[PDB]
């Protein structure tokens, strides 16, 4: 899965 | 609510004391309550109450992928039935899911985002709000499912207006807000192109800036350009 | 029971997916419901209903150490006073993980334990009676504490006279009850002496044994052995 | 902490 904050 | 007899600052002493022991569902449910006090939230309070949510729906969303792909498995041809354990399951999961994503999304509309006034509060909220629509739509299958990802999108689209207009380049919500609202972009709305163009030109302008700040803002802004160039790479 | 309605196979089923998912609160769940349709439980099922309930309290356990530490440093000269919330939610925890041991406790005795006539069975079971007034003990500091503490010895001293009798000193369960009473003779009864002398002879004991096993059965020994070396390492 | 199974 990408990136997330 | 259960902390409505719980003074404000013990409910975010206990939240802070929830986070260093990884209870997070309890954090959650602290930070509810602070929130329910009906007072604006303060930058690390609303930075508490992310940290609390992100990590309780996090959970929820890894499981459910897991029990969502041994539900497709046993769809697939020559699998043995084996009832309905696993779609029950994966709907008991979903439900509660739902759940946590109504319960965030009810406190930003009752009354965060209407009392938010500066971009710094406005433009987190803004995206907290397209994030757990995010989430609502990664398991959402019915007739309200494009209704569900346009409301993301509306919320990911006002953060994003707010935040080219009344914040820098580099500032790490805006960076948080652009890499989340491309993923959204990529993973959701079936739009790979519109994700990397967020993505790059995003990274592009906040390098410009970087020369502005000090060296502690420099790591706090970087440290989220690497995430948009760590999805770059795995998209291109 | 909310689990009263749910098939006995269904709710091994769910707990099995609840394992992959790592929602080990659900897994144990639907294994307290298990055992409550009355029935005894196989080998398999009585390592769900372990591996669920270890777990949960595993994950308690560890927050409660984070919490009592912080309210140990709290109480230490020169530390401001922060009021009695980390007493509080450390109590909360405290509540929490007694639940837990409770709730096992009551499915040993109810009906567990009295129906298990297989030294297997019968040895695991009251292994994990040990282990749950165990953690009992380690969180206890009133009047009982003394009881408690004796209720966990006696459990693990019926499991080893059993184990010794009709277990070879490789069996996995009898190697793993060794290791915890050891483990309880060290942390609990202020006995390191016991605790090493117990670990030293199951250990020695082992190796004697293991010509006799086949390739998959000295792999499941030899990995509990190390771990008996591992608490003597650190012990001596 | 020491191991236990
Ligand atoms: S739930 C995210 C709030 C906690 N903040 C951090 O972990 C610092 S990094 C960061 C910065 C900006 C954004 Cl939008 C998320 C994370
Ligand atoms: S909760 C422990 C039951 C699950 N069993 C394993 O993980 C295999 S190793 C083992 C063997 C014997 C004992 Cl008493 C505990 C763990
Ligand atoms: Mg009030
Ligand atoms: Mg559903
Ligand atoms: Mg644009
Ligand atoms: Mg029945
Ligand atoms: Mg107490
Ligand atoms: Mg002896």
């Amino acid at each position: 899965f990408p990136a997330t904050v | 609510g259960a902390m409505g007899s719980m003074e404000r600052a013990s409910l975010i002493q206990k939240a802070k004391l929830a986070e260093q022991a990884e209870r997070y569902e309890d954090m959650a449910a602290f930070m509810k309550g602070a929130v329910e006090k009906g007072e604006e939230l303060s930058n690390e309070e609303r930075n508490l109450l992310c940290v609390a949510y992100k990590n309780v729906v996090g959970g929820q969303r890894a499981a459910w992928r897991v029990l969502s792909s041994i539900e497709q498995k046993s769809n697939e041809e020559g699998s043995e039935e084996k009832g309905p354990e696993v779609r029950e399951y994966r709907e008991k999961v979903e439900t509660e899911l739902q759940g946590v994503c109504d319960t965030v999304l009810g406190l930003l509309d009752s009354h965060l985002i209407k009392e938010a006034g500066d971009a710094e509060s406005r433009v987190f909220y803004l995206k907290m709000k397209g994030d757990y629509y995010r989430y609502l739509a990664e398991v959402a299958t019915g007739d309200d499912k494009k209704r569900i990802i346009d409301s993301a999108r509306s919320a990911y689209q006002e953060a994003m207006d707010i935040s080219k207009k009344e914040m820098p380049p580099t500032n790490p919500i805006r960076l948080g807000l652009a890499l989340n609202f491309s993923v959204f972009h990529y993973e959701i709305a079936n739009s790979p192109e519109e994700a990397i163009s967020l993505a790059k030109t995003t990274f592009d302008e906040a390098m410009a800036d970087l020369h502005t700040l000090s060296e502690d803002s420099y790591k706090d802004s970087t440290l989220i350009m690497q995430l948009l160039r760590d999805n770059l790479t795995l998209w291109t």
